[PDB]
């Protein structure tokens, strides 16, 4: 049925949603302390990729 | 996993700091166990009857 095909599309989904949320919490609970920012990361996803999603970190 | 070179006066935030990587340690220890055991039991429990 296309209701379950939908339905297991969906569950895949979310699945894949929990496993980034998984990471992303990950992410979110370090500190500098016990994790070390490479350059790369930095240049990455505190300027390029936020422009893009206009997001303007406001670095006050 | 290299920890930062960090050193914090603090010696009571320090020790804290010391269990909570002490418990992140204890953690990617099991993840890569989890992980091996996980792949190989399924692959050492379903692999033989496809072939």
């Amino acid at each position: 049925p296309l209701v379950g095909k939908y339905l297991m599309f969906t569950m895949v989904l979310v699945t894949f949603s929990i496993v980034t949320s998984v990471c992303v919490l990950n992410v979110h609970h370090r500190s500098p302390t016990t994790h070390t920012m490479a350059p790369w990361v930095k240049v990455v996803f505190l300027e390029k990729l936020p422009a893009l999603l206009f997001m303007q970190q406001p670095r006050h | 996993m290299k920890r930062p070179s960090v050193v914090d006066t603090d010696f009571e935030r320090s020790v804290k700091e010391d269990w909570k990587y002490v418990a992140m340690v204890i953690d990617r220890i099991f993840l890569w166990m989890f992980i091996i055991v996980c792949l190989l039991g399924t692959v050492g429990l379903f692999l033989p009857p496809w072939l």
